[PDB]
């Protein structure tokens, strides 16, 4: 059963910075990693898939990289509307699992 | 494109295909080998109307669409054309969600007559993966 | 353009059954696989499981048997049934496509004495 685990749980970051969030699998899961954002009150939003496939209507600022067990995402000069929780979910193996989230906080 | 066979593997390998739900590696292998011989233009007109594309032979009534296809249901939402690339990003992105179904690999049948219950793994062995 | 909406009641008692739904628009049901997933209240995130396009079904074994996810292809809708609801379902749920590009706006369920 895939554990997802995500580092820092709070990110806090000035506006203009670059930042890099991690997802680490308790075990391989090859490029089968997606990225969701949630904002307050919203639901979650697809940023990025198998791990570094872009989708269209996505600011370009956002990629992502790994494969395997480790992965990123990472934010080029974040803007305020970034601002909120960051999620990982694996789809290699049922049940499909979560990690417990970042939260990228205004500093 | 015609793959080699340790090709192809390094490459499925890099797209994520080693264990997905359950399939090991050489099973996908020896899937394209019966399916299209590991070209990625492959195409087959069949019996009911449909068309099946690419190197996983990816069929035109359920996954991608075709135009010429009767009740096409498009559950990859793609156009069947983008299957047949050298790029095999797209026919596995669409593979991946075929074999999400409850049927698994038994979508392709040249796997279910030519690998399942076969050593599948002797399809990658001899290969710098 | 396609939209998702959930609906169902926003309270329920201990061990009564749980039912949502989730009504399509802009695309048939028959185009996509289908799934709910659930938010709890400490950002915690549970995929619950998806229906795929020949009604076979994928559900967490974190719910102990007590899902079920049908849909009603002339209503273009499908259901979640969630049954001997206890306080830790109290949750907001989601219906979403199986890939997450489509998601609707979250319903808020509490479970409680009354």
């Amino acid at each position: 059963d895939i554990v997802l685990t995500q580092s820092p749980a709070t990110l806090s970051v000035t506006p203009g910075n670059s930042v890099s969030l991690s997802c680490r699998a308790s075990q391989s899961i090859g490029n089968n990693l997606h990225w969701y954002q949630q904002k307050s009150h919203e639901s979650p939003r697809l940023l990025i898939k198998y791990a570094s496939q872009s989708i269209s209507g996505i600011p370009s600022r956002f990629s992502g990289s790994g494969s395997g067990t480790d992965f990123t995402l990472s934010i080029n000069s974040v803007e305020t509307e970034d601002f909120g929780m960051y999620f990982c979910q694996q789809s290699n193996s049922w049940p499909y699992t979560f990690g417990g989230g970042t939260k990228l906080e205004i500093k | 494109k015609v793959f080699g066979r340790c090709e192809l593997a390094a490459a499925m390998k890099r797209h994520g295909l080693d264990n997905y739900r359950g399939y090991s590696l050489g099973n996908w292998v020896c899937a394209a080998k019966f399916e299209s011989n590991f070209n990625t233009q492959a195409t087959n007109r069949n019996t009911d109307g449909s068309t099946d594309y690419g190197i996983l032979q990816i069929n035109s009534r359920w996954w991608c669409n075709d135009g010429r296809t009767p009740g096409s249901r498009n559950l990859c939402n793609i156009p069947c054309s983008a299957l047949l690339s050298s790029d095999i990003t797209a026919s596995v992105n669409c593979a991946k969600k075929i074999v999400s179904d409850g049927n698994g690999m038994n979508a392709w049948v040249a796997w279910r007559n030519r690998c399942k219950g076969t050593d599948v793994q002797a399809w990658i062995r001899g290969c710098r993966l | 353009d396609v939209q998702l909406q959930e609906s169902g009641p926003s309270l329920v008692k201990p061990s009564q059954t749980l039912s949502l739904t989730c009504s399509v628009t802009g695309d048939s049901i028959t185009s996509d696989y289908w799934s709910w997933i659930r938010k709890f209240p400490g950002n915690r995130l549970e995929y619950m499981g998806y229906v795929s396009y020949s009604g076979s079904t994928y559900y967490n074994p974190s719910l102990k048997s007590r899902i079920s996810i049908t849909r009603d292809t002339s209503k273009n809708q499908y259901y979640l049934d969630l049954n001997s609801v206890t306080t830790e379902d109290t949750a907001t749920y989601y219906c979403a496509n199986w890939a997450g590009d489509y998601w609707g706006q979250g319903t808020l369920v509490t479970v409680s004495a009354a």
